[PDB]
DNA sequence: ATCGGATGTATATATCTGACACGTGCCTGGAGACTAGGGAGTAATCCCCTTGGCGGTTAAAACGCGGGGGACAGCGCGTACGTGCGTTTAAGCGGTGCTAGAGCTGTCTACGACCAATTGAGCGGCCTCGGCACCGGGATTCTCGAT
DNA sequence: ATCGAGAATCCCGGTGCCGAGGCCGCTCAATTGGTCGTAGACAGCTCTAGCACCGCTTAAACGCACGTACGCGCTGTCCCCCGCGTTTTAACCGCCAAGGGGATTACTCCCTAGTCTCCAGGCACGTGTCAGATATATACATCCGAT
């Protein structure tokens, strides 16, 4: 009596969702503490412009989507729709980011 | 001092990330790999932002560093500067 | 599909066109003012005066610019004047 | 042309072609800069500037909107070829990617 | 070549038109060089003045912009003291549709209410937009002085 | 007294000044005798421009003195 | 009062206001703008500079940015971007 | 009665003798009659220092050597042991060349 | 003294030896054709700018300089020719 | 230093360092050029090659010969991890490539 | 004829200090040659680059230090900036 | 589970040649001394904006459950590719001969750098009104369980 | 093959806000005008190396026949992400408050480019010699049918 999509037909609805938008998709304040931490390991007591952040987070975002869309490619050559993590290191390394 | 904030990259962002991507199914074990890989690209471009501020005998990270450090590496971003 | 004389001709030339080629702007006028125009003039039409740059480049790489079915009428409707030019 | 007045009007440009050549003259390029590579490089940028903005007022246009927003940059420099080769390397900042989804993925 | 023709049905066109109180035609046997004369609008402080212009087209016609110069020595904000012309139509708003009849009549109305906004001379440029009748008499005095 | 300038082009022209005359007057009068603007005109006496509100005898203009024209031409 | 800091912004209105007379563009797609006239500039300018090293001249004339352009545009972007600045220099030198 | 080995074991000998030697692995005459053919389609009449034909051999050896290593780590993600031109494809567009 | 169809001269063996110098074990037989192609698409990428280089200079040899130039400018630096 | 010897031998290198200085001045790569510059470029030079140099006659030792050819160039570039990731774009003539067989294509028990 | 300048000397004199037996032949000391240069190349023009950052007009050590630290690897970087350092501290007296 | 060919690979020894290491003449680029002025270091001051915090409120994350579609393993097949052999083909090596064109040299003429005045293009600051963000209502269209 | 109920998405109209385009004042750099030391364009000469040809090999390419092993498709099993409802949590907006440090200006001083003069470090060239490639003859590792 209740009404269930099928599995899968709303991962598509996603898809063309999240394509027509442009705004981030990761929360401001935990990327901000990340980078905070990171620079700090490298050096203390630094400070952070907004638009350097931003900056980073544009990067960011930029480089795993298209790290994602190559995975996605792998999987789909290797018949499947799953994307597993050795479909990442395949398409990392045919990049050549680790060789 | 800050610790274990990689886990702010939640699940969620990731399956968000994946859907505007183009990718239909994820696995269980991607995420560990993403924060992986999320976190060793963000060390490499923070390495060479703190090297470009220091150079200059500066305290802030302004965004001209960040998008000078991308430009070396390859990845040259429009919008904030340059 | 002008059966008229006058309009047929170039707007610049005054004569009658060889090989035509019809722009974006629904105008049209002989192609070898349209190289003389993008080597020298400001390569965009005189009357709509907006840049068709953008459109020539993707007729262009393929040949599209040729356009058979005004080809066919100016010689079947005016021969003569194909002939002499 | 005829002389003694603005060098932008005498090219017919709109770029500046006196600030093109002193970029170039202290830009640490060479020793000495000719008189009519400024010109050049200044026709050359205004071309490219030209292409670029016609493909975005085109889409701003299809898509509804009276102004150009960095999503309608996306658009244009990717749909085109050329241009996408040109700028292979390069992010745009809040232009999101182009909607393409695969066609295994899509249902039966 | 080709531009010969052009100018043949350019004095075609002005012959069985001829322009309102404008009229061109061939100087020499040269089909190139070209005198006009023009008479000072009504509404102007050009009244009894008779310009003329000496006309220089290129080998590319209308495929580049034509030259004119002028012969006398008009008082206008546009205009330099040898006989310079500065309008958008000759070295930038030129196109090979635009005719030759339409320039003169530019001209005229150009002479009727000049244009301020890219000064030929600064000088005669607040002469002209400081006050009206510094500007009004001084051209009076010059189209009697010089015009007749 | 009486005056020469000499053009660009080496023609001379006489002009009849006194000290106490207004540069402005003066322009006029030459714009009127030749047809040059009075302002676009350009002085040169001694190495040093002439100022309009300036007079003759401020910068010691004597009787048979040469003056410099220079055209100062901008648009084209 | 800040210090001056110059940019491409009047230049690129003016392009679009001739391409399109009746649109805008907002602040973000005016950096953009600046940002990739700034790109095109340095990479066609570094490529005349070490193409004239390589000749052993000591002078950039029009010619060093021609091959430049050639060099970096695709097939028929530099075909019309030669065809401009060709037209562009031979209108300034007449 | 004739001895043949089995089907496998002469192509990894060839793999070892391969790549522990160093020398240029394509023929000189027709490789040259190509990038002459492929010179003479951009302009007419040029003449090649003996010095481009080989650096011009060398890179393009080099290139095709890469691209098979990146084929046959595609292949073998695919679970197969042969290679096929969908993955050289498939490497071609992880790697940026085809666009 | 034009030349033709000079692409046949890669010959089935010679990318089978660099197909086994790159680690092959078993090879499809529409590798050929690919191989072919790809090759004649990179040596053209090349060759353009090459000759692009070698006009420049009011010259009619391309020299082993404007070849090593050209990959630098491509993004394959190459050793053993000099600069 | 004592300010009467060569530079590069007041400095203590084997690079020249008023080559160095003149490649810098005349490379058109600013409009002045400090005095410390070129020595430090010249230590950077020296550092690498030997580096690279050293790692290479290992490589021939292991070999069994007394001259260095490109191919143990190219074996000490590749086997070395830094050396590699900084040349990772380079070709080098005449310099095969490293062995290597994946585990798979190997023979089964 | 005309002369051309090359790091070959230098080359051999390091590989002479490094070690005393082993000859270098011919074509592994022209990818000596290019790999100098390269390397030259790449420094200089790091250096040229954030000489001009900062509204500087002349390259300073510094500056070339900085690039170093941008371009080579860590341990390499560590090295190389180690070895420069102790090469401007004896030069300098 | 090895056994015995049988193949291919690795090892030891003479040899002879061409590429590598070294000496030589010298000349052009590197080094030493003196000058001048602009670029950079340093001290003092402004105010921009970055860090820190507090209250709420609500969109987003964490969690759990039913299950259906996809990952993975096993089995059969027949077709495509490896392996080997005899045959046809053109790469490779040596030697010769011709000359187009790279490379160098000397003149001098015109293009570009420096210098001073000067003024108009462009930049900083202000302001206002329309395009876009947003909300509420309705119309349109995919979607799936049941036939 | 479809009908129909339910849910997501698009159209349209009204309301409100802030930033984008235009205007005003002003400081600085682009333009003009002239002069001057030299970059290279051009003509002429030289001789290197690239192109073309020929002859004789002999290694490599080719086509064919046979076998076999693996790419592919079918089937089944099971298990693990997905979709949805409920609960916990901190992101985010708005606000206030301080002071660290980026940004600016003025002053001084000393580092380096330019110039001239002199001289030896490195390059083109020529020469002697041994490191290694080549050929020939054994010792051994490894593969394959079959016990
Ligand atoms: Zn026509
Ligand atoms: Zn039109």
């Amino acid at each position: 009596k209740p009404h269930r999509y099928r599995p899968g037909t709303v991962a598509l609805r996603e898809i063309r969702r999240y394509q027509k938008s442009t705004e981030l998709l990761i929360r401001k304040l935990p990327f901000q503490r990340l980078v905070r931490e990171i620079a700090q390991d490298f050096k203390t007591d630094l400070r952070f412009q907004s638009s350097a952040v931003m900056a980073l987070q544009e990067a960011c975002e930029a480089y795993l989507v298209g790290l994602f869309e190559d995975t996605n490619l792998c999987a789909i050559h290797a018949k499947r729709v799953t994307i597993m993590p050795k479909d990442i290191q395949l398409a990392r390394r045919i990049r050549g980011e680790r060789a | 001092v800050l610790r274990d904030n990689i886990q702010g990259i939640t699940k969620p962002a990731i399956r968000r990330l994946a859907r505007r991507g183009g990718v239909k199914r994820i696995s269980g074990l991607i995420y560990e790999e993403t924060r992986g890989v999320l976190k060793v690209f963000l060390e490499n471009v923070i390495r060479d932002a703190v090297t470009y501020t220091e150079h200059a005998k500066r305290k802030t990270v302004t965004a001209m560093d960040v998008v000078y450090a991308l430009k070396r590496q390859g990845r040259t971003l429009y919008g904030f500067g340059g | 599909a002008i059966p008229s004389l006058s309009e047929c001709q170039c707007g610049i030339c005054m004569e009658i066109l060889v090989e035509p080629v019809t722009l974006p702007c629904n105008h049209t006028l002989c192609k070898p003012c349209f190289q003389s125009t993008v080597e020298k003039a400001s390569l965009c039409c005189p009357f709509c005066r907006r840049r068709v740059s953008s459109w020539t480049r993707y007729h262009t790489r393929r040949n599209s610019l040729v356009n058979v079915e005004l080809w066919t009428i100016i010689q079947k409707h005016y021969p003569r004047e194909c002939k002499l030019r | 042309s005829a002389k003694a007045c603005t060098r932008s009007s005498r090219a017919g440009l709109q770029f500046p072609v006196g600030r093109v050549h002193r970029l170039l003259r202290k830009g640490n390029y060479s020793e000495r800069v000719g008189a009519g590579a400024p010109v050049y490089l200044a026709a050359v940028l205004e071309y490219l500037t030209a292409e670029i903005l016609e493909l975005a007022g085109n889409a701003a246009r299809d898509n509804k909107k009276t102004r150009i927003i960095p999503r309608h940059l996306q658009l244009a420099i990717r749909n085109d070829e050329e241009l996408n080769k040109l700028l292979g390397r390069v992010t745009i900042a809040q232009g999101g990617v182009l909607p393409n989804i695969q066609a295994v993925l899509l249902p039966k | 070549h080709m531009a010969l023709k052009r100018i043949n049905k350019e004095l075609s066109d002005l012959a069985r038109d001829p322009p309102a109180q404008i009229s061109a035609g061939p100087v020499g046997d040269d089909m190139f060089h070209w005198q006009a004369t023009i008479m000072g609008p009504n509404d102007s402080p050009y009244q009894g003045g008779v310009f003329f212009l000496t006309i220089h087209f290129p080998t590319d016609y209308p495929f580049k912009p034509p030259k004119v110069a002028f012969t006398t020595r008009i008082y206008h904000p546009n205009i330099n003291s040898n006989g310079s012309i500065c309008l958008d139509i000759l070295r930038s708003q030129w196109s090979p549709a635009l005719t030759i009849s339409k320039v003169l009549l530019s001209i005229a109305s150009l002479l009727d209410d000049p244009n301020p906004d890219d000064p030929k001379v600064p000088e005669i440029a607040r002469i002209y937009k400081t006050d009206r009748d510094k500007y009004n008499r001084i051209s009076r005095e010059w189209t009697q002085k010089y015009a007749m | 007294m009486q005056i020469f300038v000499k053009t660009l082009t080496g023609k001379t022209i006489t002009l009849e000044v006194e000290p106490s005359d207004t540069i402005e007057n003066v322009k006029a009068k030459i714009q009127d005798k030749e047809g040059i603007p009075p302002d676009q005109q350009r002085l040169i006496f001694a190495g040093k421009q002439l100022e309009d509100g300036r007079t003759l005898s401020d910068y010691n203009i004597q009787k048979e003195s040469t003056l410099h024209l220079v055209l100062r031409l901008r648009g084209g | 009062k800040r210090s001056r800091k110059e940019s491409y912004s009047i230049y690129v209105y003016k392009v679009l206001k001739q391409v399109h007379p009746d649109t805008g563009i907002s602040s973000k797609a005016m950096g953009i703008m600046n940002s990739f006239v700034n790109d095109i500039f340095e990479r066609i300018a570094g490529e005349a500079s070490r193409l004239a090293h390589y000749n052993k001249r000591s002078t950039i004339t029009s010619r060093e940015i021609q091959t430049a352009v050639r060099l970096l545009l695709p097939g028929e972007l530099a075909k019309h971007a030669v065809s401009e600045g060709t037209k562009a220099v031979t209108k300034y030198t007449s």
